[PDB]
This record gives C-alpha cells, structure tokens and sequence, in this order.
RNA sequence: AAAAAAAA
RNA sequence: AUUUUUUUUU
C-alpha cells in the first residue's frame, strides 16, 4: 500500500473556526488579505481537507490546510510550494514569510525620523510576523507601541 | 543638526593622512567613524555632500601623483613609480571604503569612487 | 466532431436565446500544439455525470501521457468557462505539469454574479492560466476547425461568426470589470 | 581574544571576540590600521549592547523559544542610537 | 548548507531526540478491539493514522496515497520521507511491532537532499534568510 | 542552558559563560586569566555572601533562570562602579 | 404579453 | 435554456 506523509498540528474547534472567521473577515470586509484565496470545503476530493487557504508570496505560495476526521478530531497543516516543490514549513517561519509580502512594516526611513523625534507613518502591526534579528527593531518597538479584529497569524492558531 | 560645519574640516587632515599611507593612531580613526556616522545621521545629507568631498579628494590626490611622476618620465622610473603607486593604491582600497560603512546604509562607494578615479587619472592616460 | 447546428445552438453567447428554450449545456474543445512538430490534437467533452467537462479534460491529458520537458501549449474553448470546483483543480493540475500553457476561452460566464466564481476566476487569472472571453478570432478558430463544412447549411457562417462576436463584447467588459 | 570596548566614560566591557563581531561596525573598526574606544556610548548603553550580543550569539541558533529582551522605554530611545551607530 | 542544518538548528535538535511516540484515534474502543483496528488499518492502506508524539500537538499523519490525487512509506518499518524547513528529512521509528506506543526520531535524508531540484530550494532559502524589515524604499 | 556571567572589577566589566553547577576554580582559571592574573591573590565574591575563596559549588551554582543572557548577573571582585544614568 | 440595452 | 434589478420600445 502507497502513503504519503505529512505534519498535521492538532488544533481544537474554537482556534479553528477563529482563524476562518480572521481571515475571511480581511479578505472581504478588510482590504490587508484581498490577495489571497481560499478553497472550501466542497472544492477538494480530499475526504479529510475542511479548508485550504493560499498566500501567494512572489512566484511561490504557501497553502494552509485545515483537515476533517482526524483523532483527538481536526488539525492544521502549513506548506510553502513552488511549483510541484513543497516543503513543511513550522507556525513561526510560515508568520514570517507571510509578512515578507503583505502586511505593512516599518520604512526604510523609519528608525531616523524616531531619532529626530519625526513621526513615522509607516509602522508594522504585524507582530507576529517577527519572531532574533537586530537591536534597532527591539528599541523601536519598545519606542513606539504598535488592530481590533487581530490579524490572520499562523502561530496563535497552531499554539498549543 | 550639525552636519559638515566645523565637521568636515575637523576629520579633512585624518583623511588625507588615511590616504598617502600617512601614520594614523586609532583614536583618530574612532574619532573619524564617529564623526562619519554624525555627519550621516543628523542632516543626512551625507552620500552627496561626503561622496563630492571625497571624490574631489581622491582626484586632488590623482593630480599631485601625475605631478610627481612627470618628473620621472623615464621609462624606468615611470615602471618604478607605478609599482609603488600601485602598493599605495592596493593600501588605500584596503583601508579607505572602511569607515564609509553608513554611504551604504543610506544609500562602500569611496572605493569604486577611488577606483575610477585613478582608472581616469592613469589608466586613461597611460 | 460537431455539427454546424450544433455549434451555433451550443455556442450561443447570447442573453436572449429566443422564443425557443432548448438548454444549453457546457462543453471544452481543446488543442493540442507541441513545439517538437506533431501535429495539433483535437478533441471535445461534455459534462457526463459527475466528471465536468474540465475534469475530464485533465483525465483524458493525463491517460493519453505526454513528455514532461517538452512545453506544449493547451487551448480549451470552454462554453460555460469553469466553476468554482473545476478552477481549483485545474489550477492544481496546471501547477503539478510544468510543460503546459493553458489557454482557457469562454463564450459566456458561469453564475459571474456569485462572490465564488468571481474568486475562482481570479484564481484561475493569477496561477498562469488567462481566461478570456471568447473574441471573433477564436470563434472562427473554433467554427472552421471543429466543424465539418461538408454538409449542407442554412444562416450562413459568417453572419453567425458576426452575430456571436457581437454579443461577446458585453460579456468581454463584465469580464474585464470581474477582475479585481 | 577577548576585545575590550571603552566606553565614553572610561567603563571597560571586556566581552568575547565572536560575540562582538556581531555588529559590522566593530568589524570593519578593529581590523586595518584589540580594544576599541568610543566617544558617545555611555556604560549603561555599551552594557545592553554587549547584552544583545551575548543574547543574539545564543539564541539564534533556537528556533522554538526566544525569551523577549527587557529594554526599559526611557531609555531605550538613547539605546536605539547606539545599535544605529553598531548595527 | 543542508547537511549541516541539522546538526545545530534547534527544531530538528528537538524533533531528532528518540520522542516517544504513541497512536492517537479510537481510544475509547477496547484496547484488544482498538489495537486490532491498527492492525487492520495498516494492513491495507485505505485509513490514516496519526502520532501525536507524546506532549505537543505536532502530529505524523499518514493518508493513503490515493486521497489527493495519484500525484519509499513503509508500514519497524515506519519511514517516512518528507522535505521539512527546507531540508529533506526522513522521520523513523517503530511503533507497529508494539501494541500502540513506541519510538520515533529523525535522520537526514542525504539521497533526498541530492535528488531535490536547487533553484526551488535555493529560492525558498532567499526567502528564509531574508528580512521584510526596513526593507519597503522610503 | 549554561549560566551567562559578567564580573565587575571596579570599571572592569568582564563578560562570559560558564556550568550550571561548574567550580568556582573553573570560574577563574583561565577566565580570570584574561585579566592576566593567576587564581592566587584572587577571591571571588556574591553579593553578600562573598562566595569565601572557591570551590564550593553549591552556593555558586546560580539556577539558569536566574542568571539569563538578557539580564546576566553580577558578582564582583576585589569595590564595583554603578553604571551611568542619563 | 413581446423586443433591445446596461448593471450585479 | 445561469438568477435579480434598472432603462427604452410595442
Ligand atoms: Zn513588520
Ligand atoms: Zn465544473
């Protein structure tokens, strides 16, 4: 017998249904996620996949799926595919690379106008997106502190 | 704030003992990285301001080596002076496009800067 | 292959269809072009039960077999354009085979009031795959390729070819306005 | 191998070469023409930058916890500065 | 650098550890009865079976191949080949020649990692590497 | 998670790592040797207790969560300079 | 009751 | 014969 195998992360009904309900709020009633897609589940042959939700990063992709019958039951599974090339790809990694492409951050020219004391227009309230990289954000953020329906995280949905 | 008024002049003799391969102490070099990132935070008029200062510097520089190899215009000498100028170029694209390190960040170039220069200066004459 | 009836009953791209109410039902004619130099392949399908005309489309590229290196540009004249279901899995084929262009043209919209069709559509324009309105370029590809002209006729083609391109340019805007 | 930055204030922060060779600005100042000397970082600035160093050069290599740096706002403005003058 | 990977990155330090790994599914059937469904379970595959690794969340299900379209698994012969955080890995153990409960770790998937196309990968490590911070021109 | 420590001679601020539970001769034995000076002529203290001269360590066993590479704690060595405020 | 057009 | 609304005409 053929099997294919696959990291799922066992999630309850109340995370799952919160993640849906985020990210179809800002794909339709927000603008931040008008760019991704979304495939029901009446639109797979899978007899386990509940949902699947595209995040097209560049050329490349990544696919979240949300599955049926599984034990101890549902769970979620994070992919990143390039054409016919997919890699598993853990809750913290999936954040950032989904904050490479489309939710807003800080400008170039931010961390010079905080110097001054200059306002800076855009900021990154995509926390989530950035799990250690330099000191500069650690002070900016601990300068500035920066939405009432949260944003579509990979890593709150897959906690636990 | 307090960018290339009384600030330029003040690392101006640091520079051009940077160049020749003129003995500096490391505190000066501090000093100048210091100085460099102040003139390049504060008005940010850096990669402009910097960048004509030094490439006029670099030119400047250009000229008094023509000058003072003019004078050895035998094929030999000329031979010999290249060589050592060309130690002195090798030395001062080591050391020189260090301290820059923020031209980068705002937008190193000495070195390219330097690298035409002396590409115009010599290459394109001899 | 078809008919000359049959093509300008099943290809209508009208919003009218007369005081007669026969159904129009979808159809996919596909060609075939490799760049190797064989010659182009033509086919049709229907939407049997349960297999839509796109997903047997993807069966019967799939069974026939077909080198994977060589790029092969596919060309499907759909008559209803694919649903919701069918722009997911054609979308999951055309990213599994490298080596295939995928050129989908349709002569009218599937339920284009409904927010998962436009979805599906919008899916299928940004994975590689155009969809387009059928044009009068296409639909005389389309009339003098998968139709025998031997048999006798009435309305003569090129007034039908003419009356389908004319009712293909409000469909063609509300396409070009779906997209957003 | 231990370098020794000099802080404006005189405090020396005797800290691992590896670990201060995180910042480009340290390793494009000490080698050319050890200890290094600065003119504007004060002690209790050069002490979180040495901190973050420590912090960085362990935990990046972790990729399931990474504990939040405790930076204090007052004066994390001025601290700011200084990772602009290293980083 | 895919080689090297694993020896110091901390997700296959943790994952590569001999974690105990216990079948998670029809607990409330009879331990005979359910151990029995196991069996029979992997005798054909045409079910899935997921272990829950003993403490978190992270689960290995195994789907029959013919559930996502057509387009080596084994079934003490527990490996399982896949391509995790980039790198390809093979995840082993045995469960099955115990009742319900057993060990499960890591290797590297050397022959994978060979066979594996590079602008895909090297594309998903630009991707990795690189930081949207102060990255948008202002 | 090996404890992070820094040592507070007067200025000096010396930085580096060392056992849960490793030796306080371990501590200073090529660690202090940076500062160019051997283990004789040379206590190390804590806080109050002083720590006495070495070897014990049970007292010097600091847990790893209370001495973390975020806020590395202090030890001394012999009076310490406080740090400057803004 | 019929014909034509636009929008969703 | 994929539905709703709107406009014009008989
Ligand atoms: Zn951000
Ligand atoms: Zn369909």
């Amino acid at each position: 017998n053929r099997w294919q195998v696959m990291i799922v992360w066992q999630v309850d009904r109340m995370r799952i249904n919160t993640w849906k309900r985020l990210v179809k709020h800002h794909m339709y009633i927000s603008r931040k996620a008008k760019d991704w897609f979304y495939r029901h589940h009446y639109e797979s042959t899978h007899p386990k996949i509940s949902s699947e939700v595209h995040i097209p990063l560049g050329d490349a992709k990544l696919v979240i799926t949300t599955y049926w019958g599984l034990h101890t039951g549902q769970g979620v599974s994070i992919e990143w595919r390039k054409k016919r090339y997919s890699t598993q790809v853990d809750p913290d990694l999936a954040d950032q690379l989904i904050h490479l492409h489309y939710f807003d951050c800080f400008s170039e020219s931010a961390i010079r106008n905080t110097i001054l004391g200059r306002i800076v227009s855009p900021r990154c309230e995509y926390q989530a997106g950035h799990n250690v990289g330099s000191l500069q954000y650690l002070a900016l953020a601990a300068l500035i502190k920066p939405i009432k329906p949260p944003l579509p995280s990979v890593r709150k949905l897959t906690e636990d | 704030s307090l960018q290339f008024e009384d600030k330029w002049d003040f690392m101006r003799p640091i520079v051009l003992k940077l160049l020749r391969q003129e003995s500096v102490t490391k505190q000066q070099w501090f000093d100048l990285f210091s100085d460099v990132h102040a003139v390049c935070l504060w008005d940010d008029k850096g990669p402009a301001k910097i960048h004509q200062a030094l490439k006029e510097d670099i030119l400047e520089f250009i000229k008094q080596a023509q000058a003072r190899v003019l004078s050895h215009q035998d094929d030999t000498a000329l031979l010999k002076a290249y060589i050592v100028e060309w130690r002195k170029f090798f030395t001062q694209c080591d050391i020189l496009p260090k301290p820059f390190c923020q031209l980068e960040i705002t937008l190193s170039i000495v070195r390219k800067l330097m690298l035409d220069t002396w590409n115009e200066s010599i290459f394109s004459n001899i | 292959l078809l008919t000359a009836e049959t093509f300008r009953l099943q290809f209508n791209n009208k919003r009218r269809l007369r005081r007669p109410y026969y159904p129009r039902k979808a159809l996919l004619c596909y060609q075939l072009t490799p760049q190797n130099g064989s010659t182009p392949t033509r086919g049709y399908f229907e939407n049997k039960k349960k297999c839509h005309a796109e997903i047997c489309f993807i069966n019967e590229i799939k069974s026939m077999g077909l080198d994977e290196t060589q790029c092969y540009q596919v060309t499907c004249y759909l008559t209803w354009s694919p649903c919701s279901s069918c722009a997911w899995e054609l979308v999951d084929f055309i990213q599994a085979h490298d080596h295939l262009n995928l050129r989908i043209f349709a002569s009218r919209l599937y339920y284009h009031w409904c927010k998962p069709q436009q979805d599906g559509l919008r899916l299928l324009c940004g994975s590689q795959v155009p969809v387009e309105v059928m044009g009068f370029p296409e639909f005389a590809d389309c009339w003098e390729n998968f139709v025998d002209h031997e048999k006798p006729l009435s309305f003569n083609p090129y007034k039908m070819l003419e009356e389908l391109d004319k009712n293909s340019r409000a469909i063609k805007r509300r396409l070009d306005r779906i997209k957003s | 191998m231990y370098v020794k930055l000099i802080s404006s204030d005189g405090h020396e922060f005797i800290v691992k070469r590896e670990h201060a060779l995180t910042s480009g600005t340290i390793k494009a100042m000490l080698s050319g023409p050890n200890e290094v000397n600065f003119r504007e970082i004060p002690s209790h600035v050069l002490s979180k930058v040495c901190m973050y160093f420590t912090y960085k050069v362990r935990y990046t290599n972790s990729s399931t916890e990474i504990p939040e740096f405790p930076i204090a706002p007052e004066i994390a403005l001025e601290l700011l500065m200084a990772a602009n003058f290293l980083d | 650098d895919q080689r090297s990977k694993f020896e110091n990155e901390e997700f296959f330090r943790k994952l590569s550890r001999e974690c105990e790994i216990k079948y998670t599914g029809f607990r409330d059937r009879p331990h005979e009865e359910r151990q029995a469904r196991f069996q029979n379970a992997c005798r054909d595959g045409r079910s899935e079976i997921a272990f829950v690794a003993t403490g978190t969340n992270l689960s290995l299900q195994f789907f029959p191949a013919s559930w996502q379209g057509e387009q080596y698994v084994d079934l003490v012969y527990l490996k399982a080949p896949m391509i995790l955080n980039g790198v390809c890995v093979i995840w082993k153990g045995w469960i099955d020649l115990q009742r319900l409960d057993g060990m499960g770790c890591l290797e590297f998937d050397e022959e994978r990692a060979q066979q594996e196309d590079a602008l895909a990968q090297q594309a998903f490590e630009e991707a990795r590497r690189r930081t949207r911070e102060f990255e948008d021109r202002d | 998670m090996d404890v992070f420590l820094m040592i507070r001679r007067h200025k000096t601020t010396i930085f580096t790592d060392a056992k849960e539970s490793s030796t306080v001769f371990e501590l200073k034995r090529i660690v202090e040797g940076i500062l160019k000076r051997p283990p004789d002529e040379q206590r190390l203290y804590k806080d109050d207790q002083l720590l006495d001269d070495g070897k014990t360590l049970g007292e010097c066993g600091f847990t790893s969560q209370t001495a973390r590479p975020q806020a590395p704690a202090t030890v001394g060595l012999a009076c310490i300079e406080p740090f400057s405020s803004p």
